[PDB]
RNA sequence: AAUUUCUACUAAGUGUAGAUCGGUC
């Protein structure tokens, strides 16, 4: 037995196979003839354009409903939005009442006039045809009658617009959330400006020119907000901020061009307006017209590079303004202000947790690792770090305003160099002679511009905090909203020109064959027989899809049974899937008053109700036997799939004429010159049809026909002529040439026409063990008393590390998967991928385009990380147990890995995919972990975000402190050995017991107390030994090896001190100078380095540990290095994974003190404290 | 019918250029073909006639990455040659050998390819 | 100055023909050194320029043995072909391929030589 | 350098080893 046994079919699992259908016979002679695939592409074709009638029919009815709708609890939401809040939840009211402004106004659109005749077929039958007034586009309109299915999916966007749920597509969280609150802060800055302009500026010119209608001071006020509603009201107001053309050539100005022109006091000390953003609904084809954007985007004329000098003249201003309120927003980027102004990624940091324990923390320091946690909440709580508080967080003579000036200064002399270099591509006459995906020079200009200016953009979006801020400063932010939204335009820019490079020289454009029959393939043969007028055909090992024609639909069933030769053998048996709403209105069309009473939600009656449904029923199969597993049996046997026979010369003669078209289901796995172990699907789609399939794999409806062209031509074929020796590419193959009697082309199956078919199927509909998964494998975790765990770690010299131990604690087995073993009839060969992945970066280092290999790279490691999960589902199948893979949330960093982010997590994401249903491809369908039987450990797959500390057989671990420790005492450097004065030197050597020499083992024996050293509440023992054993590697890149007992007797010989006698701490706190402090600082820093590497070339890598264990050995991982089944760690990774998996144990640990219905809510993350704890005590 | 020998002897010098290009090119694509993948030589590239006797080492238009995937044209039998990997798509198809990385580069490497294998 | 042109064009002409059969005979060995020697073509030898798209099939100097034993010539490395077995010492280094026995020789055999494999 | 499609390939000669769904924006 084991635990894996008990996790079959659980639950449903939907699949989608893919086939490609080629045509047999004179099928493409009668689809040449009969002209069916000149009505499909020109639909496919005419798409886009019912899609703009659609947006023009929506617009229209935006400003046919907002027009005419007046408000009520808009005064009390404006009144009481800029009160200066006053939280005894009396702001609560607000919010609730916001709901009630998006339910008011929502309620408008879903209420009344029409939205019935909205997403539905009618809106291209009736309102459409009679609104757009023209043939032209009429036309389309009856040119796309019956088929409203390619809308559904259009429709389902355009209706999740008109709803409540404040996302940024939606029009209420366009209309209240972005342009309420730019209209109470133009409001309130309209009440600081308030004074009279100049009595004709404003109400004599702009009042008749503009709209003569009535008054400019209204536009200020609650309720005529409601005229800002529309797309026109918008357009005047935007107008008068900004400015209006006067339907002639006066052109004139606005109030922020009156703010410009006031002139008052060389600061201009006045706010300026915000515009509104507008409602909701307002080249990638050549080489010329991409260069041709960048032409008028980018040049020295346009808008981006004004907003660039307008960004840059607001930040030689940027000492006038005052820094009272300017917000940085908390977040990666505030550690960035950090670094290049003062010294290292964590200061600021120190300067407010300096804060934070001058009021909350008291002396005799009791800081645990929960005061930390509370600390570390209250700094990611913030959001709203000004510069006056970072001017305050300085040292003497440091001004931040300063300093950022200067390096902001140098970063727009970076842009002004980048755009001195890029003159002569934009200037006047340059004519690409290559192709932009060729000439790499021109691509390379563009990418170094836009990259220079989207890192500025980043570097200076940096200056936008949450938002519904305190008094901040508008004399500031009202120029830097201003430009801002032009460097987003760079943002778009960036993406197409970058999604236009990247491009493959092939394309897979298809469109969707609907075979004039707007019905086609919906079902399975049902009893309608001439709607869907498609089946499947199998004959020998080949499969076939039969489609009928319109003019023989119905008269093509009258076919022979049992010839003498030539059988199709036809599908028959259909399916009536979830037969419950089916069910009653046989019966329903003493147990009446039991069903039509609803009481069924009871066993006596229950039972009636069983024999009820077996005696009023007995061309059906049926087989009956509370009312959920009675009904759970009727659609478990309400399945059954069984072939009739047919002839073959009939239907060939059916080809030949046009009667009846057949196209083959065939893959590579359905060749006859095939002989390895095929694909996954290749065996869903045998077992599709399969005797001994009772029904776990079975159809679904909804399988489309696709037509994919060809997009290669054959001018540009390429490919390796045939009886010459080729080369091979993988250095582990003893064969270095081969040499084939046929050719082989480059893209072979992009230079012709190919037919696709896309068949739905579903596995486990009826699911028969249905219970938690978490909550049982806690379960089964807790009654075993030898379980195994597997430790996945991200490596530093590797890619990923694996390290498998036992319920105790023994490592059963360590191993790298830089290398993969292929298996075929015996043969292994190895493939290297640390290797490969280290050519390509190669070749990414002389490119002098780096978009097409980071992309290939990326591609590589989407390749590699499927190998991978091959490997670890052979694992999980072997030893049978859970895996401890790091949880990827913890917000831990290293920077060093090769396997990033992002590429883990969609490793983690095809580890939860893949074990939701787990098949071993090389076993017998019929037994378990087969084709039939797969396993099923794992539930769905719900967010990133959602991956926390359980997912079935899956343990998500936060990986702290697990990289640097030592596998064999459990010590951990918990020290902060940096030099940073004499004072804090004096102490810490204050705080060592005793520093004494052993002459006998010549070592400098340093035992010492902790207790009087800060922030050592995690650890355990207190009392540790250290010593002086081993050398290593200083890194600073010079690479300087450095032994330690012999640095200690050059540096105590030196400077006239001894080392014979026996304390010589005091000895050591005789001394006055600067350097022998500084050096034996970093003496004792390189003393608690444990991780040695060279980081350069690959000759050594170890880790050793100073303190001695309960025997005296030393741990060095060199001497386990060379082993054939080493106890202990190897090398630093397995280090790493070796106490990932040790968490895990301790969490089984924690499963065996609660009880069996207590397991739900036991806490699996560990501190920091238990950890030390379980690593220094549970060893031995 | 002076100035007609101006363009008909310059056509006929072009020719036999272009043919000695190509000849070079046909035994270069044999050496190079020959090669395991890792002792290809570093390649100046290039789409037009590349002359390896009169090459000038001065244009700010020329690299030197290495080159892979030797291959025939079908339609035309003309030699293909990747520049970096197959998943790239920089086939060119007038290539020369030179002794060096990018930019800085050194000579040409004349009859040393036979002695990389 | 007049006349010196008729020796310096054609003594440009007969190098772009002495390169063209040159680089024919490139290929050409390519091919024939891949064929397994009972696929070889009936063959005419030379150790002149012979010209096959100007080929003239009247001279009694033509004879149509089997090719064999294809392999370098390397001080200069160029091809060289035997025109029977290893011991009978006729060794040429300009050979064009042609249908039928001795005596008598049809057409070309164009695109044919990879044909025969 | 061949593929329903992707990644590495050549793996015993029209293929080899894993992964693989949806219709979307
Ligand atoms: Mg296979
Ligand atoms: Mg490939």
């Amino acid at each position: 037995m084991s635990k894996l046994e008990k996790f079959t079919n659980c639950y449903s699992l939907s699949k989608t196979l893919r086939f490609k259908a080629i045509p047999v016979g004179k099928t493409q002679e009668n689809i040449d003839n009969k002209r069916l695939l000149v009505e499909d592409e020109k639909r496919a074709e005419d798409y886009k354009g019912v899609k703009k009638l659609l947006d023009r029919y929506y617009l229209s009815f935006i400003n046919d409903v907002l027009h005419s709708i007046k408000l009520k609890n808009l005064n009390n939401y404006i009144s009481l939005f800029r009160k200066k809040t006053r939280t005894e939840k009396e702001n609560k009211e607000l919010e609730n009442l916001e709901i009630n402004l998006r339910k008011e106004i929502a309620k408008a659109f879903k209420g009344n006039e029409g939205y019935k005749s909205l997403f539905k077929k009618d809106i291209i039958e009736t309102i459409l045809p009679e609104f757009l007034d023209d043939k032209d586009e009429i036309a389309l309109v009856n040119s796309f009658n019956g088929f409203t299915t390619a809308f559904t999916g259009f429709f389902d966007n355009r209706e999740n617009m008109f709803s409540e749920e404040a996302k940024s597509t939606s029009i209420a969280f366009r209309c209240i959330n972005e342009n309420l609150t730019r209209y109470i802060s133009n409001m309130d800055i309209f009440e600081k400006v308030d004074a009279i302009f100049d009595k004709h500026e404003v109400q004599e010119i702009k009042e008749k020119i503009l709209n003569s209608d009535y008054d400019v001071e209204d536009f200020f006020e609650g309720e005529f907000f409601n005229f800002v509603l529309t797309q026109e009201g918008i357009d005047v107001y935007n107008a008068i901020i900004g400015g209006f053309v006067t339907e002639s050539g006066e052109k004139i100005k606005g109030l922020n061009e009156y703010i410009n022109l006031y002139n008052q006091k060389t600061k201009q000390k006045l706010p300026k307006f915000k515009p509104l953003y507008k409602q909701v609904l307002s080249g990638y084809t050549s080489d010329e017209e991409v260069l041709e954007v960048f032409r008028n985007t980018l040049n020295k004329n346009s808008e981006i590079f004004s907003s660039i000098k307008k960004l840059e003249k607001l930040f030689k201003n940027f000492d006038e303004y005052s820094s009272a309120g300017i917000f940085v927003k908390n977040g990666p980027a505030i550690s960035t202000i950090s670094k290049d102004i003062f010294g290292e990624w964590n200061v600021i940091r120190d300067k407010w947790n300096a804060e934070y324990d001058d009021i909350h923390l008291k002396k005799k320091a009791v800081v645990t690792e929960k005061y930390e946690d509370d600390r570390r909440k209250s700094f990611k709580k913030i959001g709203s770090f000004s510069l006056e508080q970072l001017q305050e967080y300085a040292d003497a003579d440091l001004s931040v305003v300063e300093k950022l000036k200067e390096i902001i200064i140098q970063k727009v002399d970076e842009i002004y160099k980048v755009y001195g270099s890029s003159e002569k591509l934009f200037d006047a006459d340059f004519v690409l002679e290559k192709s932009l995906k060729k000439n790499d020079a021109v691509v390379a200009i563009m990418k170094d511009l836009l990259d220079s200016v989207k890192s500025f953009e980043n570097y200076i979006k940096a200056f936008f905090g949450e938002g519904k801020e305190t008094n901040r400063d508008e004399s500031f932010y009202g120029d830097f909203v201003l430009a801002y939204d032009i460097l987003l335009k760079v943002d778009h820019i960036y993406d197409a020109i970058r999604n236009y490079v990247t491009q493959k020289p092939y394309s897979k454009d298809k469109f969707k064959l609907y075979f004039q029959n707007p019905q086609f393939m919906g079902g399975w043969d049902k009893d309608k027989e001439t709607d869907y007028r498609a089946t499947i055909l199998r004959y020998g090992s080949k499969y076939y899809l039969a489609i009928m024609d319109k003019k023989y639909a119905k008269c093509l069933q009258k076919i022979d049974k049992d010839d003498v030769n030539g059988n199709y053998e036809k599908i028959n048996y259909k399916l009536l899937p979830g037969p419950n709403k089916m069910l009653p209105k046989v019966f329903f069309s003493d147990i009446q008053k039991i069903y039509k009473n609803g009481t069924f939600k009871n066993l006596n009656d229950c039972h009636k109700l069983i024999d009820f449904f077996k005696d009023s029923i007995s061309a059906y199969d049926f087989n009956f036997s509370d009312i959920a597993g009675f009904y759970r049996e009727v659609e478990e046997q309400g399945y059954k799939v069984s072939f009739e026979s047919a002839s073959k010369k009939e239907v060939d003669k059916l080809v030949e004429e046009g009667k009846l078209y057949m196209f083959q289901i065939y893959n590579k796995d359905f060749s006859d010159k095939s002989h390895g172990t095929p694909n996954l699907h290749t065996m869903y789609f045998k077992l599709l049809f399969d005797e001994n399939n009772h029904g776990q794999i079975r159809l679904s409806g909804g399988a489309e026909l696709f037509m994919r062209r060809a997009s290669l031509k054959k001018e540009e074929l390429v490919v390796h002529p045939a009886n010459s020796p080729i080369a091979n590419k993988n250095p582990d193959n003893p064969k270095k040439t081969t040499t084939l009697s046929y050719d082989v082309y480059k893209d072979k199956r992009f230079s012709e026409d190919q037919y696709e078919l896309h068949i739905p199927i579903a596995i486990n509909k009826c699911p028969k063990n249905i219970f938690k998964i978490n909550t049982e494998v806690r379960v089964l975790l807790k009654h075993d008393d030898n379980p195994y765990v597997i430790g996945i770690d991200r490596g530093e010299r590797n890619l990923l590390y694996i390290v498998v131990v036992d319920g105790k604690g023994n490592i059963v087995e360590q191993y790298s998967l830089n290398e993969i073993i292929n298996n075929f009839n015996g043969i292994r060969i190895k493939t290297d991928y640390h290797s490969l992945l280290d050519k390509k970066e190669k070749e990414r280092f002389e490119a002098r385009q780096n978009w097409t290999s980071i992309e290939n790279i990326k591609e590589l490691k989407a390749g590699y990380i499927s190998q991978v999960v091959h490997k670890i589902c052979e694992l999980v199948e072997k030893y049978d147990a859970v895996i401890a893979l790091e949880d990827l949330n913890s917000g831990f960093k290293n920077s060093r890995v090769k396997v990033e982010k992002q590429v883990y997590q969609k490793f983690e994401k095809m580890l939860i995919d893949k074990l939701n249903y787990m098949v071993d491809k090389k076993s017998n369908p019929c037994a378990t972990g087969g084709a039939l039987k797969g396993y099923q450990i794992t539930n769905k797959f719900e967010s990133f975000k959602s991956m926390s500390t359980q997912n079935g057989f899956i343990f998500y671990i936060p990986a702290w402190l697990t990289s640097k420790i030592d596998p064999s005492t459990g010590f951990v450097n918990l020290l902060k050995t940096k030099y940073t004065s004499i004072a804090d030197s004096k102490k810490f050597i204050s705080s060592f017991d005793r520093i004494m020499y052993v002459p006998e083992e010549d070592l400098f024996e340093f035992a010492l107390d902790y207790k009087n050293f800060s922030r050592t509440d995690a650890d355990y023992i207190k009392k540790w030994k250290l010593y002086s054993y081993g050398n290593r590697i200083r890194i600073f890149f010079d690479w300087e090896e450095v032994c330690l007992t012999s640095a200690y007797k050059e540096l105590f010989n030196k400077y006239g001190i001894n080392y014979q006698q026996g304390d010589i701490r005091a000895l050591l706190c005789e001394q006055s100078d600067k350097a022998f402090y500084s050096s034996f600082m970093a003496l004792m820093s390189l003393m608690l380095q444990m991780r040695n590497s060279i980081t350069g070339r690959t000759d050594v890598d170890f880790l050793i540990s100073p303190v001695k264990n309960s025997d005296g050995i030393f741990y060095d991982s060199r001497n386990y290095e060379a082993q054939e089944n080493a106890i202990l760690p190897k090398n630093a990774d397995a280090n790493g994974a070796y106490n990932i998996a040790r968490k895990v144990l301790w969490a089984i640990g924690q499963f065996k003190k609660a009880e069996d219905e207590k397991l739900d809510k036991v806490k699996i993350a560990i501190s920091n404290k238990e950890w030390l704890e379980y690593a220094q005590t549970s060893v031995k | 019918h002076n100035d007609e020998m101006y363009l008909v002897v310059q056509a006929l010098i072009r020719a036999c250029i272009i043919k000695e290009i190509d000849l070079y090119t046909e035994q270069l694509y044999n050496i190079i073909k020959s090669l395991p993948y890792d002792k290809r030589p570093n390649v100046v590239y290039s789409d037009q006639p590349l002359d390896p006797n009169n090459l000038d080492l001065s244009e700010p238009e020329l690299w030197a990455e290495q080159v892979g995937e030797c291959m025939r044209y079908a339609h035309n039998d003309q030699p293909c040659f990747y520049i970096g990997s197959t998943k790239r798509e920089l086939r060119v198809n007038y290539i020369v050998p030179v002794i060096g990385v990018r930019d800085e580069i050194e000579r040409v490497m004349t009859l040393e390819e036979v002695r990389n294998l």
